RNA sequence: ACGGGGAAUCAGGGUUCGAUUCCGGAGAGGGAGCCUGAGAAACGGCUACCACAUCCAAGGAAGGCAGCAGGCGCGCAAAUUACCCACUCCCGACCCGGGGAGGUAGUGACGAAAAAUAACAAUACAGGACUCUUUCGAGGCCCUGUAAUUGGAAUGAGUCCACUUUAAAUCCUUUAACGAGGAUCCAUUGGAGGGCAAGUCUGGUGCCAGCAGCCGCGGUAAUUCCAGCUCCAAUAGCGUAUAUUAAAGUUGCUGCAGUUAAAAAGCUCGUAGUUGGAUCUUGGGAGCGGCCGU
């Protein structure tokens, strides 16, 4: 008993994507998944849920509404070259760095100690 | 000085041990019993009105 | 440097004398009549209407027809008679003055509850709002100092996750059905 | 005032500037000379170790001896008389004790029967003296 | 500052830009160009805050960078690059061109434009320089140097050149009667007449300028760009025609576009 | 004493504060001198001297947290050696890199907003409208109050599958399943002579101990102590110390006083200062809504 109620509606030519609001209607249960989402997006749309990131929810107090943003792409290559790495890499298409920053910072500083080819044969 | 006979009384007084106590209403609660007190319950009494604590 | 507001104020006046007997006896009478917690909730209905009340104080000692006077005027007026308080056809910024604390606790939505008949009490209708089982336009109003406007009165009713409207039962009936059907088999 | 004229600002200001130093309340705070003898220093508390307990003598219509204890504050080295409030309080008291020190409440003015004693007893050894008194902590030892 | 301010903070940035308060410390400080820092518009705040295009500074950066962002015919791929007055923001992908005109409130209104009107604008020149070899010259508003002009253009009057070849077509000369955007000061967006120039020696000449409900003003003469002979335009002016309707009035058509929609 | 935007209190005036996130200035332990560069008298640049302190194989070398964390000291007085470039933006040769700038959590009763701690029945029973009855009493259309009398409705705090959140989370929101009768899942803090809302209550103490801002209380009947009970006030807060504002028309411009309460120089002259007599354009015209206003 979910309804998907797209709003607010735009067409990026320039980013390859048709970027609206998204207005979900799930009264009596917990807050919808963007799995759950994707697929309604899929068969209202007419896309293939590759293309669809949806993200950024907030739900209403009372308990039967949530009103996020979603983008829907015209290419998977295009949903890729134009986009965040996070929400890439929520769906496992971008897999980041498993190292810290405080890891780096000091490799950065133990590098500028040396001079010349031998940085590398310090640190690691 | 005569620093001897401190904390005379205090130490000296017969200690009563604290009744146990039906816990009391709070809020709103203990608020509107106090309205029911002032402007429902009693009748405009004969002479001149008795206090909260009105002992004799 | 933060990306932060900092902005806020103090929504109540405490009272100058702290133990006048003839203050305490309307204020307790007050908080009797619609069903407050504490004197911080009546004290601040005072402080909304001397804000009001002190803008419309400048107003009338503007010139007659000034811009500012006839804008701000209209707008004072217009918030007050949405909130249902001023008259429709006495908006006039003198009546303004002519205008007290009770004209406001009545359009207090703990008090529209009870006024509405889906509550016993004004302790009660309390309950009925900070318990979530009414709304106001299909949204769940938690909250009883939610002062109502004039189009958005008539449509206060129950919520429908709750039993008392066209809902679920809650916790102490359905620990009934776990024993009414378990003691029987 | 005196002085009404359209063009007398400067006398009016300069008269009010200078007849201003003949209030109390005025000079006291814009002349330093009560900071400097203030043994707070215009603190509101301060810390001091306790060095010996002085049993002072009330004022001569009530007749009793006032527990006091003589402190000398760790920021000074100046050495004051404070007030141990309460029924039994001082016992909790011992020489060489950091005890935070406050003033009575009439801003550096004797209070009521002990003359001379401007300061009380607020904390002993990081420890409140009331919750010492109601019993919900003990001294330390 | 010891050197050169590279930073602006949101609170110190402009007002007309309407930038919000929650969202972070910093504001995009417009990159130097034709048009000065505050009298200017990043293309960042036209391309997510007016339009609404991109949503993050990225998604900015992700766009300009395609060259589809083509500012009066000649494509800029700076972020903070000062989009100010008169600029013709030429969208090609999406097929939108935008004059950066006043709104009659603070903010630059949002205009859309004809791409025959997305070919020439409208200048006004600063001052006339005479160059090495009896050569004349013009500076414009937006830091144009046009050489060889027109010798009946002096340095109040308007110029109309074209984005292709950066060459003077037709100009409007400074005379009473002719239109006027006001482009500083508290009358920033009205257009009118001009019906008085008043001269002042060794400080700031005042013109006063009828609207077309015959609600006049006056301006100093730095804030004036004539932008029509008589009554009539060269350009293309925003909805309400910068007729400046006031706080009274605002709110009766406010309302009526409530009551008569529902 | 960094200045300003501002802040607190506020009838009308004011009075006080502004180290503090925005703007401008200044300085990087104290001074001073310079190099490079468009821009520095730069200090996460240099060179000196002074103070301080570091490693040393004793020859020398190295330093600068009024950056973010953290430590020590000083004190009445103030937080994590956490996560992150996703946001805001900035810098770079750059769509790609970097940023303790910034953001996100932690600590946080500095403070500000919202807001639980029950609700409604039944009966005992005690009132008041009311037919009645002199009263006593019953009816009861209206309900009115409160009990370790009972009753079934509630929803939250919390334990907590899962989503949402987000760089990744947390929290909020959303949601399952659980989760309240002495609903022990138990609200404090100050008070109760007067000022000032609230006991001529009991028991102890006997100018003692203590209270008490002030006036006062305590001398054996204590409305003031020490306790018990009851009660009052504000309430998730409330007391205390101190700075400050109102109160203070007790700084008086608004607006105070000066015979006797504090106060008019012993007297006159006198320059700045302040303050200064009356007097110079009015009379008509000419149209306007009902002698009249424009």
């Amino acid at each position: 008993t979910v309804t998907i109620r797209t709003r607010k509606f735009m067409t990026n030519r320039l980013l390859q994507r048709k970027q609206m609001v998204i207005d979900v209607l799930h009264p009596g249960k917990a807050t919808v998944p963007k799995t759950e989402i994707r697929e309604k997006l899929a068969k209202m749309y007419k896309t293939t849920p590759d293309v669809i990131f949806v993200f950024g929810f907030r739900t209403h107090f009372g308990g039967g509404k949530t009103t996020g943003f979603g983008m829907i792409y015209d290419s998977l290559d295009y949903a890729k070259k134009n986009e965040p790495k996070h929400r890439l890499a929520r769906h496992g298409l971008y897999e980041k760095k498993k190292t810290s920053r405080k890891q780096r910072k000091e490799r950065k500083n133990r590098m500028k100690k040396v001079r010349g080819t031998a940085k590398a044969n310090v640190g690691a | 000085g005569s620093l001897a006979r401190v904390g005379k009384v205090r130490g000296q007084t017969l200690k009563v041990a604290k009744q146990e106590k039906k816990k009391k209403r709070t809020g709103r609660a203990k608020r509107r019993m106090q309205y029911n007190r002032r402007f429902v319950n009693v009748v405009p009494t004969f002479g001149k009105k008795k206090g909260p604590n009105a002992n004799s | 440097p933060v990306a932060r507001s900092w902005v806020c104020r103090k929504t109540y006046v405490t009272p100058r004398r702290p133990f006048e007997k003839s203050r305490l006896d309307q204020e307790l009478k007050l908080i009797g009549e619609y069903g407050l917690r504490n004197k911080r909730e009546v004290w601040r209905v005072k402080f909304t209407l001397a804000k009001i009340r002190k803008a419309a104080r400048e107003l009338l000692t503007l010139d007659e027809k000034d811009p500012r006077r006839l804008f701000e005027g209209n707008a004072l007026l217009r918030r007050l008679v949405r909130i249902g308080v001023l008259d429709e056809g006495k908006m006039k910024l003198d009546y303004i003055l002519g205008l007290k604390i009770e004209d406001f606790l009545e359009r207090r939505l703990q008090t529209q509850v009870f006024k509405l008949g889906l509550a016993k009490s004004i302790h009660h209708a309390r309950v009925l709002i900070r318990q979530r089982h009414i709304r106001v336009r299909k949204q769940v109003v938690n909250i009883p100092s939610f002062i109502v406007r004039l189009d958005s009165q008539k449509h206060i009713d129950f919520s429908l996750r709750s039993p008392y409207g066209g809902g679920r039962p809650g916790r102490v009936k359905r620990k009934n059905a776990k024993k009414g059907q378990g003691g029987a088999g | 005032g005196k002085c009404r004229g359209l063009r007398t600002a400067r006398k009016l200001r300069s008269h009010r500037r200078d007849q201003k130093w003949h209030d109390k309340q005025y000079k006291k705070a814009h002349l330093g000379t009560a900071l400097k003898a203030n043994p707070f220093g215009g603190a509101s508390h301060a810390k001091g170790i306790v060095l010996e307990k002085v049993g002072v003598e009330a004022k001569q219509p009530n007749s009793a001896i006032r527990k006091c204890v003589r402190v000398q504050l760790i920021k000074n080295g100046k050495k004051i008389t404070a007030f141990v409030p309460n029924d039994g309080c001082l016992n909790f008291i011992e020489e060489n004790d950091e005890v935070l020190v406050a003033g009575f409440g009439r801003k550096g003015h004797a209070v009521g029967d002990i003359p001379g004693v401007r300061f009380k007893v607020v904390k002993v050894a990081n420890v409140s003296l009331l919750a010492l008194y109601k019993g919900k902590k003990e001294r330390p030892r | 500052a010891r050197g050169p301010k590279k930073h602006l903070k949101r609170v110190a940035a402009p007002k007309h830009w309407m930038l919000d308060k929650l969202t972070s410390v910093f504001a995009p400080r417009p990159s130097t160009g034709p048009h000065k820092l505050r009298e200017c518009l990043p293309l960042i705040i036209f391309l997510r805050n007016k339009l609404k295009y991109a949503l993050t500074g990225d998604e900015v950066k992700k766009i300009c960078m395609q060259r589809f962002i083509k500012i009066d015919g000649k494509v800029r791929a700076d972020i903070t690059y000062p989009a100010g007055f008169m600029d013709v923001i030429s969208i090609d992908k999406t097929g939108e061109n935008f004059r950066l005109i006043y709104d009659t409130k603070g903010r630059f209104a949002v205009h859309r434009i004809t791409p025959e009107e997305a070919k020439y604008k409208l200048c006004k020149v600063r001052k006339i320089f005479v160059g090495t070899k009896g050569i004349p010259h013009l500076v414009t508003h937006d830091a144009r140097t046009i050489r060889y002009p027109d010798p009946l253009i002096k340095m109040n009057d308007t110029i109309q050149i074209d984005l292709e070849t950066g060459k003077i077509t037709d100009f409007i000369k400074f005379d009473t009667g002719n239109l006027c955007m006001v482009t500083g000061g508290a009358n920033l967006g009205r257009i009118g007449v001009i019906t008085n120039r008043e001269r002042h020696p060794g400080s700031f000449d005042v013109v006063h300028v009828k609207d077309a409900n015959g609600n006049s003003f006056a301006t100093r003469l730095s804030n004036i760009f004539v932008i029509g002979k008589g009554n009539k335009p060269w350009i293309s002016l925003p909805r309400g025609k910068g007729i400046r309707l006031t706080i009274a009035e605002e709110r009766d058509k406010r309302l009526a576009a409530k009551q008569s929609s529902g």
